[PDB]
RNA sequence: UAUCUGGUUGAUCCUGCCAGUAGUCAUAUGCUUGUCUCAAAGAUUAAGCCAUGCAUGUCUAAGUAUAAGCAAUUUAUACAGUGAAACUGCGAAUGGCUCAUUAAAUCAGUUAUCGUUUAUUUGAUAGUUCCUUUACUACAUGGUAUAACUGUGGUAAUUCUAGAGCUAAUACAUGCUUAAAAUCUCGACCCUUUGGAAGAGAUGUAUUUAUUAGAUAAAAAAUCAAUGUCUUCGGACUCUUUGAUGAUUCAUAAUAACUUUUCGAAUCGCAUGGCCUUGUGCUGGCGAUGGUUCAUUCAAAUUUCUGCCCUAUCAACUUUCGAUGGUAGGAUAGUGGCCUACCAUGGUUUCAACGGGUAACGGGGAAUAAGGGUUCGAUUCCGGAGAGGGAGCCUGAGAAACGGCUACCA
RNA sequence: GGACUUUUACUUUGAAAAAAUUAGAGUGUUCAAAGCAGGCGUAUUGCUCGAAUAUAUUAGCAUGGAAUAAUAGAAUAGGACG
RNA sequence: GCCCGUCGCUAGUACCGAUUGAAUGGCUUAGUGAGGCCUCAGGAUCUGCUUAGAGAAGGGGGCAACUCCAUCUCAGAGCGGA
């Protein structure tokens, strides 16, 4: 199959190379999972010396984490709006690593206005003890929230679901959010 | 004499890759597939034989088939498999109700049992036993273990604030 | 090349084994476990090339399947074991206990030792590393892994095992002046109390060494093992302490026995 | 090489994991991460001064310097964040008992942490594969310019 | 794929085929000490050679040095054990010295006759060789 | 072990070749061939083609025996002797054979993984597995579905196998369980104090992400938002723990989570007792096979530095359809233009690139003896490559295998 | 342990360095080519020596040298120390 | 005396040459393109989860109300698996 020698290939001097040995198994290679969204399904690849890696192709569901929030919220993921390697993974909504997704922004409501009980956008005793002693640590950020009343939150893509079969990746933050802002609503 | 095969359709015969585990293909080796022709499951005229089931019984009696009958040379080996034969529920004492097989050595009449499986005997509830026992033993071993690491590491910091006090 | 190499080439087995050229076209190929390859010594060759308690490996085979051979405790039935430097060979019948060590040709001793003796080993650590559950562990050159070990040891010190359980109890550091057996090279087999560790950062740090009898010689940190004090060792030394004596002091010693 | 921009790539340039919260008010803008490669090679000034993001930067990337530690003089700087210097040394035949003239050109990596310029002869270690021709990385500018600025003019 | 049953030769063989007076020199010891093939002379001759060579090779070499101690005196023992080096010019240069003769004469065919047993060389390698 | 000699002239001294002369682990062929030991051997040309036979199979007290198997006898009415077949397990990826391809490839000496996989062996390694959780979930142990076998059969023809009837598991697929503890959360009520509290939830390991601790360069202070421990109620806060490396974002640990849920024993043989609350209650001996993570070992894969024969009647070569690099992914067991997407225009070269040649596998080595050299190495040791050519791949720890399959060409 | 260092060729000693080969020590395979054996009494109940050393040249490492021979330095002083 | 070239005879070797000649080998365009591998669909059959009718079994333990665990069978509705 795809053969990841560089024994092929030319030499740096630019020499053309003979045909040493014939293809080896210890250095395959695989194809390109190609994951795309909704409905999980995946698929197990038995790779070198047992162990599994789970291509995965269609996935509707993954662990997005808040980074200035310490959580971890199992969301939807709704589509690939940028990829820096290619456009084909996004008009495609195909899911890799790297990729820049829309999440649910519907558990993190959830979670941050059950522990502020300040409320994105725009009774009991020890809750509002708990809420008394936090806020003053609760402005967010403007584009956060901004992101928050549309429901749908810049996420950044990080594990591989060619390989993992997870789609795991963080909410945008800082001058990564501001980067993918203004790379993203420039190019309409 | 190729076979047919159900679900390939075709009244004709075609030259399919066979895997492990399917119709009309046993390997020979480890994971070994291989190509061999086969009859498609549509009856035709090509046909020699004609593997048929009778499923409902006719107005007459057939000869060597509906006439006679032959029994179904073994029974139950598996313990549960013999309660469940005679639906015993979990208690009739299953070491009764296994069928004994009388094979006559010549002027001796044998009987002879199968070997009742998957049986809740002594030997499999002592070593049931063992098992929990020697886990928890070890268990507690690790504990202690760890402990006395601790105080050996606390005795130490006891000779640290020991020699730099002596100072 | 297609996978593990299951044989083993008479003629490419290690000369310190002693085999002999003729006769035979392949060796006994040590199993796995835990010492490595071309510093082991197979079972079949130490019960009959080294004790000619036999003569067809067959014998071999069949005195080790009567569990009459037991190495550092547990029988071992593997003919081929790949037993080795520091490690103890028990005999119940022939009341005989040994321990496999070299002499200073750099080849193995049949050095024998007491019913006493046989129940400690000395052990290099190969790593002080911490491991799951935050369980330290030190893990000694014979592939022995003991949890629970000393603070105070850290790698290339050697360490006094109980054998008959899994415990370290004295420990002997590696500083100047530590009575040191060479395990490797062609100073291997001799013993000098450490000199001098040349240093050199991620390569390979020289060891200088000078023996009872003023001469010196230096090696590496890799074939170092430590086993005491100056005069004090801690295991039965064989008949020679690794010295080294020249060629022509070899010719005089063993021509100074001369007279019938 | 790098210089300006930093940020001028399709993929935004982060350090791994080097994490700075928006929430925490800060005057250092993004916290950095940085080491020191062994060796004795001093962490140079510029590296942890530094703007850029180098993953193959050996004082502040993410590779490691190990194996053999070589020098040479810098015949090509051209490509990208990575020159070509030229060893050259002699080879012994026996033969003639003589020496001949021999080199080798090897293509390191080199960080926006140096200034790099043909001629300055160059110390680099060697370290994984990160490109189909390198497996060093330049760890230390010996020389300087050559006494450059010694070519001048008048008054 | 088993170890070489190796081997050498025992004989160098003369340059010049045909020069009168080594064949003269040849034959005299063969008449003298009863040998057979001319082959007999050549190798003698041959391994007195390689002894000639290491010995010259010693000579070379720092007098008291550690192979010339060993393996100089070594040589010495072997060359006196048989009866070729005198005990009284016992010291290497008398190997370099030397001569065939010495290893000629040294023959068990020679010293079963050179005490009686024989009468002559011949009736020595008969009565040798059979027995 | 530093040796020459014959042939140019009428005769001479030269240059210079020719011929002689000696060896060859160097083949062949010719003539003759008695004795002991040592015994290389279809490499060269045709890695051309092959009849027939044989060369990989394997069982311990210890996974499966209702053979309608043989034998008995000591019992052994569940089995227990031995044991064809068949299942299951492991092996067949070693070994042998050839030297075709192969010239910076292989190989070598020297390196690297802080760049990865690894059956095995070896030494370690697992109290949590259920769930609104008093009228409870088999654990005194849950589900079938198959061979062998019996039976009916098909074909000229193979280790071809079809329809039907049974039946095993350390095979297939499921699935209960065990002490304390404290920590992170939620919190019903009471009561405003300076603030506390029932008892409800989460906490094995593995997986994937994100965050944090992983100090240590010599010493001190003010403040902000959080907020810990003892009250000598203005407040202090003292003893406060720190691994490895030349080097890490290493080992190791914490939090918030995620998973068509990794593993955490429904396994087998010998014994068959200890103790009473006499329940067929409750414990308990030795060792076999398995079982996740770590180490270990046998390994493997890439990898640094330097080193090849002839050739210029080969001087420029590399970017077609990767050439040199940057970014990002994808793919790998993992590094990497290994591949893709974007971007740049780079990379080798008379210190001979690139190309051609080789009747070239590389090395240990071998033949020839002043020295320096020369020539040789298919071939008993190591490393590589192939099994008529090519590609493809199953199985598996490991094969791009060929006494494996699949396709194409011969 | 913090803080900085002109780069080399050359030579020295050393480490790292499979065995077979080779050079070569011991041992009378009756001799020799070989082999790594063997040699001793108490030969009716063990005693015992061995299985060496060397070469292993280029390149990498480690180190002693400081001649020979290259290299870099302060002249628009943009020098040296404090 | 020696001696050069054309020309003539026999034998051998190599060269130029219509045939745009012929043969083996390695690479390679373009076109066609088997095979297994990944992948969108497929669904002979063959079990399975959840919603329930029509007959029996087994009892959380009651004078009448009340109620738990495993198992087998078909007229009949959803959530998927091989």
């Amino acid at each position: 199959g795809i053969s990841r020698d560089s024994r092929h290939k030319r030499s740096a001097t630019g020499a053309k190379r003979a045909q040493f040995r014939k293809k080896r198994k210890f250095e395959l290679g695989r194809q390109p999972a190609n994951t795309k969204i909704g409905a999980k399904r995946i698929h197990s690849v038995r790779t070198r010396g047992g162990n599994k890696k789970y291509r995965a192709l269609r996935i509707e569901t993954g662990n997005f984490s808040w980074a200035s929030e310490g959580i971890s919220k199992k969301t939807r993921i709704a589509g690939v709006v940028y990829h820096p390697s290619n456009n084909e993974l996004v008009r495609t909504n195909t899911l890799t690593k790297a990729a820049i997704v829309q999440i649910d922004a519907t558990p993190f409501r959830q979670w941050f206005e059950a522990h502020y009980g300040q409320t994105l956008g725009k009774k009991s005793k020890n809750a509002e003890r708990k809420w008394a002693a936090r806020a003053a640590s609760a402005k967010i950020e403007s584009s956060v929230e901004s992101q928050f009343s549309a429901g749908r939150l810049y996420a950044c893509i990080s594990s591989r679901p060619g390989q993992s079969g997870r789609c795991d990746g963080y909410i945008l933050e800082g001058e990564e959010l501001a980067f993918y802002l203004r790379r993203l609503t420039a190019k309409k | 004499g190729f076979p047919m095969k159900q679900g390939v359709l075709l009244p004709t015969r075609i030259k399919l890759l066979l895997t492990k585990n399917v119709s009309c293909y046993r390997p020979r080796r480890d994971g070994e597939r291989k190509r061999k022709s086969v009859r498609g499951a549509i009856v035709g005229p090509d046909l020699a034989v004609l593997a048929l089931v009778i499923v409902k019984k006719g107005e007459q009696e057939l000869e060597g088939l509906t006439d006679t009958t032959v029994p179904k040379r073994l029974g139950p080996k598996r313990a549960n498999n013999i309660r469940k034969f005679f639906g015993l529920s979990k208690e009739d004492d299953v070491r009764d109700f296994v069928i004994r097989r009388e094979v006559t050595k010549g002027e001796k009449t044998y009987t002879k049992a199968p070997k009742i499986q998957r049986l809740v005997t002594p030997q499999r509830l002592q070593r049931k036993r063992h098992q929990r026992a020697l886990k928890v033993r070890n268990a507690q071993a690790q504990r202690e273990a760890a402990a006395e690491y601790a105080q050996l590491l606390a005795k130490r910091l006891s000779e640290r604030k020991a020699e730099k006090a002596e100072i | 090349a297609r996978g593990p190499k299951k044989h083993l080439k008479r003629l490419a087995a290690p000369h310190h084994w002693l085999l002999d050229k003729l006769s035979g076209c392949y060796a006994p190929r040590p199993s796995a476990g835990p010492h490595k390859l071309r510093e082991s010594l197979p079972l079949i060759v130490f019960l009959r090339n080294r004790l000619k308690y036999a003569l067809n490996g067959r014998e071999v085979k069949a005195i080790l399947m009567q569990r009459h051979v037991k190495v550092d405790g547990k029988v071992r039935t593997d003919t081929t074991y790949p037993a080795g430097f520091m490690d103890v060979i028990t005999l119940d019948a022939t009341n005989e206990n040994f321990r496999l060590v070299y002499d200073v040709k750099g080849r193995f001793a049949v050095h024998r030792i007491t019913d006493e003796e046989a129940s400690y080993k000395l052990g290099k650590v190969k790593k002080v590393q911490l491991g799951k559950k935050g369980v330290p562990y030190v893990v000694t050159h014979d592939g022995r892994t003991i949890r629970y070990p000393d603070p105070n040891i850290k790698v290339n010190d050697t360490v006094k095992i109980d054998l008959a359980s899994g415990k370290i109890t004295d420990f002997i550091k590696f500083d100047a002046g530590k009575l040191v057996y060479v395990t490797g090279g062609r100073n291997l087999g001799r013993i000098g109390t450490i000199v001098h560790k040349e240093r050199h950062d991620g390569g390979f740090d020289l060891v200088h060494i000078k023996d009872s009898l003023d001469n010196t010689f230096v090696t590496r940190l890799n074939n170092v093992f430590v086993i005491g004090e100056q005069g004090k060792p801690y295991i039965s030394l064989p008949k020679g302490k690794g010295i080294k004596l020249s060629i022509a002091e070899e010719r005089d010693r063993r021509r100074a026995q001369q007279g019938l | 090489s790098t210089e300006l921009t930093v940020q001028s790539e399709r993929a935004f340039q982060k350090q791994p994991h080097i994490f700075n919260n928006p929430k925490v008010k800060t005057s250092k803008r993004t916290k950095r991460w940085y080491k020191n490669a062994g060796l004795g090679f001093k962490t140079p000034k510029t590296a942890i001064e530094g703007s850029y993001i180098d993953k193959k930067c050996p004082f502040t990337g993410l590779v490691s310097i190990r194996g053999k530690i070589l020098t040479g003089t810098v015949v090509s700087t051209k490509m990208h964040r990575t020159i070509v210097i030229r060893r050259a040394y002699l080879h012994y035949i026996p033969k003639y008992n003589r020496y001949e003239k021999r080199h080798k050109n090897v293509p390191v990596h080199v960080s926006p942490a140096f200034r790099v310029q043909v001629g300055d002869i160059v110390t680099v270690g060697q370290c994984r594969p990160i490109s189909k021709t390198v497996r060093f990385n330049v760890v230390k500018v010996s020389a300087a310019x050559x006494x450059x600025x010694x070519x001048x003019x008048x008054x | 794929p088993r170890a070489p049953r190796t081997y050498s030769k025992t004989y160098s063989t003369p340059k010049r085929p045909y020069e009168s007076s080594r064949l003269d020199a040849e034959l005299k010891l063969a008449g003298e000490f009863g040998l057979k093939n001319k082959k007999e002379i050549y190798r003698i001759s041959f391994q007195l050679s390689k002894i000639r060579r290491a010995a010259r090779d010693l000579l070379t070499r720092d007098e008291k040095d550690p192979k010339r101690l060993f393996e100089g005196n070594a040589l010495i023992r072997r060359l006196v054990r048989v009866g070729v080096l005198s005990e009284d010019k016992k010291k290497l240069d008398y190997v370099l010295a030397l001569k065939v003769e010495d290893f000629l004469e040294r023959r068990l065919q020679t010293q079963v006759y050179k005490l009686g047993l024989a009468k002559s060389v011949h009736h020595a390698r008969v009565l040798i060789t059979q027995r």
